[PDB]
């Protein structure tokens, strides 16, 4: 896998020296993916007020 | 004692 | 083991804290004014009851916000009250058009300089929230204060608001009260909500996860490996056994068990276990066990049941005569609904987007 | 696939058909 | 004021100092530790109412330089032990200031070689001051060591070394050698302990000699070797202020006067040395070499060991060789020897009976302690030879730029906050 | 005009402190760095900016640096002092006792250049964020003021015997005695197997031996059953300077247990992790191993965290292993927050045939992929924020009015 | 009356323990007016089935004629790890309630 | 101190038919050298018997010890006067003079692991 391409967009290139194997692909997406969409505050009213 | 036993043949200075 | 516990969590994760909301929701609606500043877990696998009970009597020390539209956090507890009225003031402004005419002054009365300090305090706790990570504001590019660098004198300073009380109506003045937001802070502060709980679990993978579970959102919790019988001299304000009784060793006594987490409970002790038949014959035997102390010492601290048990006889469920023939009628469970996650979707050969978890609990 | 928690078994419980080890497979 | 035991743990040298060049990381100077009176007489020459003699200090310089680097090979290994030192001296005279190392691994990746060449003045009595504030009839001598122009120097030694730096093997060395302190305490009885005269034997006082007359044998008047039984006495040690004693063992310098002291008294029988019949002829040692094959057991001290020697060969193509251990000099007649000591009893066995292993248990082996070769000139002809060969004598803005800069942004900043 | 003073107890009145070890080398592994180059070079363009001459008010330079375990302040203290003026060390003991030299600390220094904090490292990036530190340093074990201590329980040969409680602050539960007094068999052979000084046999001996000889009345008791389960316990105590093959059952099953009742694989494991988030790009990282297991975890997870990339590895000066006596095996890794991934260079060197062939199956079969839709998973993201998502930070700033529901 | 503990400790430890509790009763007792006139000692066989010993010790004593620390009664004991932090027993007032020295020195 | 304390106690061992006895003496004050005591009583036994029958040491301050592991029945007799007599003489040298001295044994018909002579002086 080429750092520059994306994971499903599988890369035509045959070389080997700029590329990381699909297991730390993988490993890099996991400790990548760590952080959560912020919740909407504004859009949704309180159970409370409603 | 070690020392003890050395001290009756003689005494060191160290 | 250590993937064992991961296992179990992502399969039973969301089922047992969608469980322990439904317990917690009843007792903070029985018990309004309770408040457990200090707690205890028996089998803290993945600290999920502790997750809740952090949820239920404290939503505004959470490294993320709670869902507010949900009838999940609408909770009769006097904390989660506070904070509700402090988040729906919020939803009052936007219901009522104001001016919204902020003063941005510069350097060249003192309302404004007294207002831009609580408008800071509000800042700071808004950080929090903002960022998932308290003391956020040190590693910031800011000069440190001399004043307190160990924090010493904060921690040592005593408050001239808590008294002993020998030192020293009319809707109109309800609503000026409930309007004054400082008493309310007041109150939190007074009500300090699980400031120190202990968390019980000998499997050293589940306190691996567990650890990790808590660290994030419950900080400063006290993990023990192992439930000492010489450990009854302290009391917490609230003990949870939750999915635990059921999966006791039988070489060990678990009569002994539940009466040393009852005679070191200070409040509200909640079991809570999977609706099945030999958990159901668990739970009944602790109740008979506790109900057993009824008719021995101070009466100000006799057991009593809470809730789901109106009645402290026999079990009319477990004495039923259909009970007899029909499996279906002997557990006295209630249930509980959540969105189940792709773990259990895909566990299931079915999508599911409403999972059931059934639960029979006892407080 | 459920022999694998044989290692997690304790040791009293692991052999119950046999109270002993030594002369065990 | 004597310290006539020391533990090997203490060494007689100072902190090594690495050389910087890249080329030269193997290489060490080392430095003496003359200010301790303890090493004093051990590493400066002793001086007679001077003798010359070099096996004194050269060898307790080299075995502690060598203890020093054990490190390097050790590899954290249980048990260090130092052998097969060599050494050859290029000028008899004068004393030595400081030295140069140099390690590698030899042959076998679990030993340590190693080279030192000896830096110092060639010539003592040059650098000797007579009778300084005698005050007592017996004055105290003092030496000038490190002078600015007034001393001329030189290479005035070679020697090599090497330590195996291995295990502690329980078999050869815990209930062997326990068996072997026995049966020589209980052969005790064996030997008549009478002490010779010195004048015959090349020492001057009756203190320092350790070889017993009646158990000193000569075959064809010493023509063709000799044997005599010695006895290391910590009694003979402890008012000698020369050489000192371990907590059993006995050093190599105090196994290695004994052969020299053999070798003058056989050098006396075979008329190669003047007898006192005045001055003595004390033959000095030039090159020699001392090695301990395995077991690696020392020399105990308290106990009897027979020392063995060849016929001399007087020399007028060496035996050994061209490297470190022969004589790097040429002239005067020199006198070889070799000797082989044991130190054990190799004849006491216990045969209970023939069905058991009395053999494997109670038998033993009288070892080896030190054996070698030795190269002596008379003490009358150490001024006649010379060196034969030649050997060469082994003779930051940017930081502070930086520093500068780094102080100067740290005093302009000081003012800002 | 009298004064108050609390008796001291003989710990207090007869406490010591922990030596420094590697002085220079812990300085120039954690002031060293792209982001120490780069504070120097600003410290530069202020200064000749200088000689060319309500709101949250900004330090111009510094250097931040985390302790994840200050006993001493020694280590904590040679930043400080071989540093300069643009320095700030937070310090993370999980000890209270760590306070005594943490106020040493701030009366020497600023109290603007000091902070302190009574937790466990693996909590540091729950108190704190990402990219919050340009440098991070990591001391676990046991500290010299805990080992004599007649209270701490790690002191030993103690003539008459102590409770063994031999524990790193109150944020851990049971202590030791105890521990051996109620845990199974089963469960103490596992436990000690994580740490692989102890070989199974070795533990099912030694774990046989102390649940038999349960229950203990205090340390001598300990150390009995324990001599007889193996070999006398080594000379200088904690501290041998063995082999760790060849050191005794007894010591091997000493430290192993040590480190049970403190956790210390899931600490250090949680503290290199969140170090290498809560570190700045290309910031530092050192850590501090003394046994086989430390050592080992430090290089697979350096090898395996795709950021982080061990620069160099330092062993202890046999002079500072003499004088003060530490273990010959203390070395110090420092590591690196690489800005891009890793990967690219550690493959440089560890990349094998049978690695690209299972790579190149790996792909061909899917085994790469993750969750993306499904109810938790749906609602992550990576750290850069979203164009969807800078508009809810944008509008949960004010609120509109509404008429109807 | 008044107590005092030791735990299981070497015999010349529990010798000098027992040694000092002793001479800082004479001295205390001594302290009041009181001469020692008279004293003895006592020491039973062990419990029968136990190594358990008792020692009758009797002193009669005939009459004869600034800091202040603060001390519980009954003690706390000490586990490894405080469990709260070091400055947690001083309590120190509001720094703006604080005033200013009546007196000096 | 105007009155110190003195506590001798001699525990009494035997194994395999070998006896052995040590002597703890412990001070109730600091002031007392000890080490002119230990040295006294070294040189008072000596002559009486051979270092390796018997040793005689310093604990810490104001306590020594004094270990006898294979004594005769009258050689220990000697050993234990001889002692007494020394810390006696010691102690009322130093400015003290003794007022009263008082000992107990443990009666222990049945075999005892440890039997306990503790002596009490007052000075
Ligand atoms: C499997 S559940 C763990 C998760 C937890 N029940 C929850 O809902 O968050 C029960 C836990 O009780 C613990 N346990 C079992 N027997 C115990 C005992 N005798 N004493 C204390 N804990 C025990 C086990 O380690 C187990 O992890
Ligand atoms: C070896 S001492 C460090 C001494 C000092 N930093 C030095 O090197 O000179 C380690 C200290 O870290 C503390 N410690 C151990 N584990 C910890 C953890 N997980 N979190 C925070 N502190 C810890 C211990 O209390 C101990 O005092
Ligand atoms: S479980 Fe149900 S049936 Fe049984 S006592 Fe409680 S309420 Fe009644």
């Amino acid at each position: 896998h080429k750092p520059g391409e994306s994971g499903l967009q599988a890369g035509s290139s045959t070389t080997i020296a700029g590329k990381e194997t699909w297991s730390q692909f993988s490993t890099k997406m996991r400790y990548g993916r760590r952080r959560i969409r912020v919740i909407d505050v504004a859009a949704k009213m309180s159970y409370e007020y409603q | 004692t070690f020392e003890d036993a050395n001290n009756m043949i003689a005494p060191n200075a160290p | 083991s250590t993937n064992d516990a991961i296992g179990y969590f992502l399969f039973r994760g969301a089922a047992m804290y969608a469980g322990m909301h439904r317990v917690f929701f009843e007792l903070s609606k029985q018990l309004p004014h309770f408040v457990p500043k200090t707690m205890l877990d028996f089998g803290a696998g993945t600290g999920t009851a502790i997750l809740v009970a952090k949820e239920v009597y404290d939503p505004g020390s959470l490294a993320y916000p709670l869902y507010r539209s949900l009838r999940q956090t609408m909770q009769g507890n006097d904390s989660s009250r506070t904070h509700q009225l402090s988040e729906l003031r919020y939803d009052l402004k936007r219901l009522q058009r104001n001016n919204e005419e902020k003063k941005k002054v510069r350097f060249m009365k003192r309302e404004i300089a007294e207002v831009a300090t609580a408008a800071a305090t509000a800042k700071k706790d808004r950080l929090v929230r903002e960022a998932h990570a308290r003391y956020r504001d040190v590693v910031d590019g800011t000069e440190w204060e001399s004043g307190d660098p160990l924090g010493e004198v904060r921690a040592s300073t005593e408050d001239p608001e808590d008294v002993i009380d020998g030192e020293q109506k009319t809707w109109w003045e309800k609503l000026i009260d409930v309007e004054n937001e400082t008493a309310r802070t007041r109150a939190a502060r007074r009500l300090r909500p699980l400031q120190e709980v202990t968390a019980v679990e000998p499997s050293p993978g589940m306190m691996e996860i567990g650890t990790m579970v808590l660290h994030d959102d419950v900080p400063n919790v006290t993990w023990k490996r192992y439930l000492l019988p010489e450990d009854e001299a302290i009391q917490h304000d609230l003990v949870v056994a939750a999915y635990s009784l059921s999966e006791i060793a039988t070489s060990e006594n678990r009569r002994r068990i539940v009466q040393q987490l009852w005679k070191m409970t200070k409040g509200v002790l909640v079991f809570v276990e999977f609706a099945n038949l030999n958990n159901f014959n668990i739970l009944m035997e602790a109740r008979d066990w506790i109900l057993e102390e009824k008719d021995v010492g101070l009466w100000d601290w006799q057991p009593t049941i809470v809730a789901p048990c109106p009645h402290e006889h026999r079990c009319p469920l477990r004495h039923c005569k259909t009970g007899v023939k029909r499996k279906r009628m002997r557990i006295c469970s209630t249930e509980a609904h959540y969105r189940s996650t792709f773990v259990e979707v895909w566990a299931r050969h079915m999508p599911l987007k409403v999972g059931i978890e059934p639960i029979s609990y006892l407080i | 696939w459920a022999a694998k928690f044989y290692g997690q078994v304790t040791f009293g419980p692991r052999n119950y058909p046999y109270p002993s080890s030594r002369w065990l497979a | 004021s004597p310290r006539w035991l020391r533990n090997p743990d203490e060494l007689c040298v100072a902190a090594l100092r690495r050389s910087r060049d890249v080329n030269k990381i193997n290489s060490y100077v080392a430095t003496y530790k003359f200010d301790d009176p303890q090493w004093a007489p051990l590493l400066l020459p002793e001086v007679t109412l001077i003798s010359h003699n070099k096996m004194i200090m050269l060898e307790c310089m080299s075995r502690h330089v060598n203890f020093s680097l054990r490190h390097i090979v050790q590899k954290g290994h249980g048990i260090y032990l130092i052998y097969h030192a060599q050494h050859s001296i290029l000028q008899p005279k004068g004393l030595v200031e400081q030295s140069f190392v140099t390690c590698s691994f030899g042959i076998r990746g679990e030993r340590l070689r190693t080279d030192i060449v000896h830096v110092g003045p060639i010539d003592a009595a040059d650098v000797m001051e007579l009778q300084p504030s005698e005050g007592h009839d017996h004055p105290r001598c003092c030496f000038n060591l490190y002078q600015k122009s007034d001393v001329r120097r030189g290479v005035i030694a070679v020697s090599q070394v090497e330590g195996y730096g291995t295990w502690f093997q329980r078999k050869p060395m815990l209930w062997q050698r326990s068996r072997r302190i026995g049966a020589l305490q209980s052969q005790l009885g064996a030997f008549a302990y009478d002490l010779v005269d010195p004048h015959e034997v090349g020492k001057w006082r009756d203190c320092e000699v350790s070889l017993l007359a009646p158990h000193m044998r000569f075959f064809r008047n010493g023509l063709n070797g000799a044997e005599a039984v010695g006895i290391i006495a910590s009694s003979q040690v402890a008012q000698q202020r020369r050489l000192y004693l371990g907590e059993f063992e006995a050093p190599a310098i105090t196994a290695l006067d004994a052969v020299q002291q053999l070798a003058h008294a056989s050098a006396l029988r075979c008329k190669l040395v003047t007898p006192v019949v005045i001055d003595m002829e004390t033959l000095l040692p030039l090159s020699w070499a001392t090695r301990t094959p395995p077991p690696y057991v020392p020399l105990e001290a308290d106990l009897p060991f027979k020392l063995q020697m060849s016929r001399p060969t007087v020399f007028a193509a060496y035996p050994t060789g061209g490297t470190v251990g022969s004589p790097f000099v040429r002239g005067a007649p020199m006198m070889m020897f070799e000797y082989n000591m044991h130190q054990g009893v190799d004849h006491y066995v216990y045969d209970d009976a023939p069905s058991a292993r009395p053999m494997k248990w109670w038998s033993q082996k009288s070892n080896m302690p030190y054996s070698g070769y030795m190269y002596f000139a008379r003490s009358g002809l150490v001024d006649r030879f010379t060196p034969s060969e030649d050997i060469p004598n082994p003779l930051p803005t940017k930081v502070v730029q930086e520093r500068l800069r780094k102080y100067r942004r740290k005093q302009q900043e000081g003012h800002k906050q | 005009m009298k004064r108050i003073v609390v008796p001291h107890r003989w710990s207090e009145m007869n406490r010591v402190e922990h030596p420094p070890l590697m002085m220079k080398q812990l300085f120039q592994g954690v002031c060293g760095g792209l982001r120490w180059l780069e504070t120097k070079s600003l410290a530069q363009y202020l200064a000749v900016r200088a000689i060319e001459e309500v709101t949250k008010q900004k330090r111009l330079v510094s250097y931040d640096v985390l302790d994840c375990t200050l006993g001493s302040g020694y280590h904590a203290g040679a930043v400080l002092e071989n540093g300069g003026p643009y320095t700030r060390v937070v310090a993370l003991d999980c000890d209270h006792d760590a306070m005594h030299a943490a106020r040493d600390l701030v009366e020497e220094f600023g109290g603007d250049r000091f902070r302190f904090y009574c937790c466990k490292m693996s909590e540091a990036k729950a108190m704190f964020g990402e990219r919050s530190f340009d440098a991070i340093m990591i001391d676990g074990g046991v500290s010299d003021t805990q080992l004599e201590d007649p209270e701490r329980g790690f002191l030993l040969d103690d003539e008459g015997g102590h409770r063994l409680d031999m524990r790193f602050g109150p944020q851990m539960g049971v202590g030791a005695l105890e521990y051996l007094n109620t845990v199974s068999q089963h469960t103490l052979v596992s436990s000690l197997l994580a740490y692989g000084l102890l070989e199974y046999g070795q533990a099912m001996k030694m774990s046989r031996a102390i649940t038999r000889r349960k229950p203990f009345v205090d340390s001598r008791e300990v150390l009995t059953c324990i001599e007889q389960a193996g070999d006398e316990l080594p000379e200088g105590g904690w501290r041998s300077q063995g082999s760790r093959r060849k050191s005794p059952m007894s010591w091997k099953f000493l430290t192993s247990l040590r480190c049970i009742i403190n956790n210390e694989m899931y600490e250090l494991r949680q503290g290199i992790e969140n170090a290498l988030l809560m570190l700045r790009d290309d910031g530092r990282l050192v850590v501090f191993s003394r046994l086989p297991w430390e050592e080992r975890l430090v290089r697979g997870t350096v090898d395996d965290h795709p950021h982080a990339l061990l620069s160099y590895v330092e062993d202890i000066s046999i002079d500072d292993v003499q004088i003060y006596g530490f273990t010959r095996h203390a070395k110090m890794w420092v590591i690196t927050r690489a800005a891009s991934s890793a990967y690219a260079l550690k493959n440089t060197t560890t990349l094998t045939e049978e690695k690209f062939r299972e790579s190149s199956v790996r792909w061909l079969t899917g085994m790469y992929a993750g969750q993306t839709h499904g109810f938790p998973a749906n609602n992550f993201t990576f750290e850069n924020f979203e164009r969807k998502e800078w508009v809810t930070l944008r509008r949960n700033g004010k609120p509109p009015p509404v008429d109807v529901g | 009356a008044a107590f005092f503990v030791t735990t299981k400790v070497a015999n010349g430890t529990a010798d000098l323990l027992t040694t000092s509790v002793t001479q800082q009763l004479v001295e205390h007792t001594e302290s009041m007016g009181y001469s020692l006139a008279s004293s003895y000692v006592t020491l039973s066989p062990d419990v029968v089935h136990t190594s358990v010993r008792m020692l009758i010790h009797n002193f009669t004593f005939r009459r004869s004629r600034e800091t202040i620390e603060a001390e519980p009664n009954i003690p706390t004991m000490h586990v490894g790890p405080r469990r709260e932090p070091l400055n947690a027993a001083e309590s120190i007032p509001p720094r703006n309630e604080r005033a200013v020295n009546i007196w000096t020195v | 101190p105007d009155v110190c304390v003195v506590q001798v106690c001699d525990h009494m061992q035997h194994d395999q038919g070998v006896k052995r006895h040590a002597l703890t003496i412990t001070y109730g004050a600091d002031g007392f050298q000890l080490r002119s005591l230990i040295r006294r009583v070294r040189r008072d036994l000596e002559r009486q018997l051979s270092s390796t029958y018997w040793q005689c040491y310093q604990t810490n301050e104001r306590a020594a010890f004094f270990v006898t592991t294979k004594v005769a029945n009258g050689t220990a007799d000697l050993l234990t006067t001889s002692v007494t007599q020394q810390l006696v003489e010691h102690t009322e040298s130093m400015g003290y003079s003794l007022a009263s001295s008082y000992v107990t044994l443990s009666p222990d018909v049945v075999h005892t692991s440890v039997r306990m002579l503790i002596h009490n002086f007052t000075f």
